[PDB]
DNA sequence: TCGCCCCCCTTCGGTGCTTTGCACCGAAGGGGGGC
């Protein structure tokens, strides 16, 4: 096969990013796996001249109990050349998102046939590391298009199309979209019937080469006020001071009529009656709140954000949108898992769920702005997560001023 | 001898040329200190003579070694390495004696003058030039350049280290059952054979490192305990660091001090209890590494306390993988915290110590969950493991913090374990505003322009109060006003601010702060029984909070 | 008058915030230690 040729963006580098401490159990399986890989010519060994690096790792499920290694590109991938530039992106199929079951299939061992322009491997590096460094580094760079590197799918999308129209035409209203490595594939059968299709279109791929996610139970939850008959001084005030932040979001809602019975340096435990002029503008703006916003369409063209908020109990609210207060979506991510402490573990989780919904409903991840401290989510993310894919993401410390979405 | 391996090729950063420096001048016993090894590493093939076209220079010199009879050699490379490219370095880490099992049988080898017997890349060599002095009026000097890896070259720790690891591997792979530790040019090799097999294997092991044109001088070849390693003594049960021997002076200065507390840091890897909060706040604010600082009392009190520690011997123990890690912390004081790590009581594998501050304003639940982080990511370097912990915290203590506190935290599987002073949370706020308890409405104003500010507070019963402030911040006035309604108030207050900062800030339940206006805050907090703090938008006309500000001006 | 690696403690300067200082963070200065 002839190589495509391909480019960093003007002006930028390769990834210079330093190898984390791994568990013994995930460097054994590291080094299993690519001594296998440099056998078949997948990937070869590198020395020091090579002045780049990304850091490896290894998740292992119990939906499978066989290790995946898994190789951070998010730095390479943020200095690659555009595809949509190049006329070889992936349009997503706004079909999916409507389908009964959607079932996520890792195809990424098919980018493994076709190699990567040689002058482009170098920016592939990675080093496996060593328990107390009893050796250096060992340093691999791909040959073939790797798996995670957001250029595979678009140079193997000619093929892929080729592999899948047979399924395509014998099984036209299944909606198939490739998002890296990962290929979501849905329709409207029994769950049966669904894992029917699946395994056909698993053995047509092993010809050449997890969960059963249902997007309409994915509820949107929206601001909610609270309910009762007897209202405290702080009782308004923090429902003035809750809709006086919705009022950046929904249109029309005021405060006037509440703010007023709060007039005076009145006691936080004084009971206020509610006039008649106040339960009108809340009964009002409760609905305002029932159903969601008017005039908020998706940009292709922007990036998508999420913010998490940790509200206890095991329960995590929600936000995806691009421009701010302009939401497209807002939900609740619940846990039990049976251990019932893991902060930590739940958030990874959530983020999973959450990043594996924008791919559904828009095509791509979102970075994600995460309610805890950079060092506390470096010492144990890795350990629960479980996509091929990894979202970008930073670390905020918002104290919660308002909590309008519990 | 030179190695017959193929060399690693190098360039030069894009648009750049070699460096053209001229040479300095240097004393008797380092001119024929090196004219010794000169014509001697030429006779060798370790360098060439060149001549005028080839441009480029590089000023030389020597340095003692360890050895001291004999002489190292060093060039000046600081502007060709400027100008050669990058290298990802394979060195990831420093091994450590705890991680380290117990062997019937150890050897430790070097190989003799390393680089100098790994071959530079043809094409760069001509960057290598240098000129050779000879007390510098007496002659102009002759030109040579480097066929191997020269020291003091950005790119040969590198090159040396990935040689060294294509040339072990086959060794390596044939005795699986043989542990060897590659630092640099040192090797550790460890076996469960008997001593008889084990020296067959080892002078196998030399000779495959001597038909690759690696030396292993008898003079660097321990064969008996204990072994010397990385700056420790390795015996058949336990290991100790190498003396540490602290400066003792009647004036300090920063440099000096500087040193003092780098040697307590390398002391408490093994020594438990170690301190260096009070000694290295002198070289706060300091301005010059000659400056004659008088140690505080305090600094005195710690220095002594350490001194005590270390006059005791001390020893870790090796790593038995049939049995846990555990990880044991105790809180010092003023954010220090130190550790053990051990397998059976009173056996450590190594001890450390945490001492930093991150962020303005922090409590001990947070320091000690990055204590736990700390020791957590060492156990997986060393051992490729974490460890279970031992923690000085009740569990009601981590369950509330972890239910009241709105960032997602968490900590691995812990014991509890009574070796007071015990993490607690200092102060918790009330979830929901208390009945009986006055009501104040604080406000602080500043103006940008000014510097002067006001804060103040009205009140439910009846009590306002403006204070002016001189040279203040919008955020300072917030604090301040906040400082106040918790100075005037009884043991239980409701609290209304306008400032997400400040509410923000207490929220978090911080026991100690950077600034001194955050810790007057924090010490009234403590005093409390109960305290409500709520929040309101300003400028808003929301009463109380209205009337305050009207106040505030 | 040199090189590479890890660690700790302090300082400094860039970044984003519905900011006007503040908190966070990475880099660089100093020290320890290894070869
Ligand atoms: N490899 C290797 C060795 C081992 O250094 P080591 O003490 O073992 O001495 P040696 O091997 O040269 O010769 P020997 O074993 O005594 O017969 C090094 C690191 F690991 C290098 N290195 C040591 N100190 C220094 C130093 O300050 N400046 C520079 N620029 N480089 C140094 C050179 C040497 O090559």
């Amino acid at each position: 096969i002839e190589t495509v040729p391909v480019k960093l963006k003007p002006g930028m580098d390769g990834p210079k990013v330093k190898q984390w401490p791994l568990t013994e159990e995930k460097i054994k399986a590291l080094v299993e796996i690519c001594t296998e890989m440099e056998k078949e010519g997948k990937i070869s060994k590198i020395g020091p001249e090579n002045p780049y690096n990304t850091p490896v790792f290894a998740i292992k499920k119990k939906d499978s109990t066989k290790w995946r290694k898994l190789v951070d590109f998010r730095e390479l991938n943020k200095r690659t050349q555009d595809f949509w530039e190049v006329q070889l992106g992936i349009p997503h199929p706004a079909g999916l998102k409507q389908k009964k079951s959607v079932t996520v299939l890792d195809v990424g061992d098919a980018y493994f046939s076709v190699p990567l322009d040689k002058d482009f491997r170098k920016y592939t590096a990675f080093t496996i590391p060593s328990i107390n460094n009893e050796t250096p580094g060992i340093r691999y760079q791909y040959n073939v298009l790797p798996q995670g590197w957001k250029g595979s799918p678009a140079i193997f999308q000619s093929s892929m199309t080729k592999i899948l129209e047979p399924f395509r035409k014998q099984n036209p209203d299944i909606v198939i979209y490739q998002y890296m490595d990962d290929l979501y594939v849905g329709s409207d059968l029994e769950i049966g019937q669904h894992r029917t299709k699946i395994e056909e279109l698993r053995q047509h791929l092993l010809r050449w080469g997890g969960y059963e996610l249902h997007p309409d139970k994915w509820t949107v939850q929206p601001i909610v006020l609270p309910e009762k008959d007897s209202w405290t001084v702080n009782d308004i005030q923090k429902l003035v001071g809750k809709l006086n932040w919705a009022s950046q979001i929904y249109a029309g809602i005021k405060v006037r009529q509440l703010s007023k019975l709060l007039r005076g340096t009145k006691a936080l435990t004084e009971v206020v009656p509610l006039t008649e002029e106040a339960e009108l503008e809340l009964a009002e703006n409760r609905e305002i709140l029932k159903e969601p916003v008017h005039g908020v369409y998706y940009d292709p063209s922007k990036d998508l954000i999420a913010e998490i908020q940790k509200q206890g109990q095991g329960q995590w609210t929600y936000q995806i949108y691009q421009e701010p207060f302009k939401n497209l979506k807002t939900g609740k991510y619940a846990r039990m898992k049976g251990a019932h402490t893991n902060d930590v573990k739940q958030l990874t989780e959530a983020v999973q769920k959450i990043a594996t919904e924008s791919i559904v409903i828009w095509g791509k991840t979102p970075k994600f702005k995460l309610p805890i401290q950079k060092e506390t989510w470096e010492a144990w993310w890795t350990e629960y997560w479980q996509a091929t894919w990894i979202p970008e993401w930073e670390f905020v410390n918002t104290p919660p001023l308002v909590k309008l979405w519990y | 001898p030179i190695s017959p391996i193929e060399t690693v090729p190098v360039k030069l950063k894009p648009g750049m040329d070699g460096p053209k420096v001229k040479q300095w001048p240097l004393t008797e016993e380092k001119i024929k200190a090196l004219v010794e090894i000169c014509t001697e590493m030429e006779k060798e093939g370790k360098i060439s003579k060149i001549g005028p076209e080839n441009p480029y220079n590089t000023p030389v010199f020597a340095i003692k070694k360890k050895d001291s009879t004999k002489w190292r050699k060093v060039v000046d490379f600081r502007e060709l390495n400027k100008r050669t490219q990058d290298f990802w370095e394979v060195q990831l880490g420093i091994p450590h004696p705890a991680g380290l099992k117990q062997k019937k049988s150890v050897t430790v080898l070097d190989v003799g003058d390393a680089f100098y017997s790994v071959p530079l890349d043809k094409d760069f060599r001509k960057y290598t030039a240098f000129t050779i002095p000879s007390i510098n009026n007496e002659t102009p000097g002759i030109r040579y350049q480097y066929n191997v890896l020269p020291m003091g070259w950005k790119g040969s720790p590198a090159i040396f280290q990935s040689s060294m690891t294509k040339i072990l591997e086959p060794f390596r792979k044939q005795n699986p059952d043989i542990v060897i530790y590659q630092y640099m040019d040192d090797l550790y090799v460890g076996s469960d054979l008997e001593i008889g097999q084990h020296r067959t294997k080892i002078e196998e092991l030399r000779q495959h490192l001597l038909r690759w044109g690696f030396t292993t001088p008898d003079k660097k070849h321990q064969k008996e305990p204990p072994f010397l390693w990385m700056g420790y003594e390795l015996h058949p049960d336990k290991w100790t660091v190498q003396p540490i021997v602290l400066p003792e002076k009647d004036s300090w200065t920063v440099n000096d001090i500087q040193k003092l507390v780098g040697k307590l840091n390398w002391a408490s890897q093994i020594y438990a209890g170690i301190k260096v909060r009070q000694l290295s706040k002198l070289l706060r604010g300091t301005k010059a590494l000659t400056e004659v600082v008088p140690l505080t009392e305090e600094a005195e009190l710690e220095l002594a306390e350490n001194r005590e520690i270390l006059k005791e011997p001390v020893h870790g123990v090796y790593y038995d993988p049939s049995k846990d890690l555990i990880a044991e912390i105790q809180k010092q004081g003023q954010g220090q915290w130190t550790y053990q790590i051990y397998q059976e009581p009173f056996k450590n594998l190594k001890t450390g110590k945490y001492a930093r501050m991150k962020g303005a304003h922090t409590n001990d639940v947070k320091q000690l969950t990055e204590a736990v982080q700390k020791i957590a990511t060492e156990s997986i370097v060393i051992w490729g493991k974490t460890p279970k912990f031992k923690l000085p915290i009740q569990k009601e203590t981590w369950e509330a913090w972890w239910t009241e506190y709105w960032q997602a935290t968490w900590i691995p599987e812990w014991e509890f374990v009574n070796t007071p002073p015990l993490v607690k949370l200092w102060y918790q706020l009330e979830k929901e505003p208390i009945i009986g308890a006055e009501t104040f409405y604080v406000d602080g104003a500043a103006n940008r322009e000014t510097k002067l500010g006001k804060a103040g507070y009205v009140t439910d019963r009846g009590r306002q109060k403006v204070v002016p402030l001189t040279d203040t911040t919008n955020q300072k006035t917030e604090l301040q006003a906040i400082h106040l309604a918790l100075q005037d108030s009884g043991l239980e207050v409701n609290i209304v601010t306008d400032s997400q900062y400040a509410l923000g800030i207490i929220q978090a339940q911080p026991d100690k702060s950077e600034s001194e206006l955050v810790s007057q805050i924090i010490e009234q907090l403590i005093k409390k029984e109960k305290v409500y703090l709520a929040w309101v938008p300003a400028h808003k006309g929301i009463g109380g909070n209205e009337q305050v500000d009207k106040l505030v001006s």
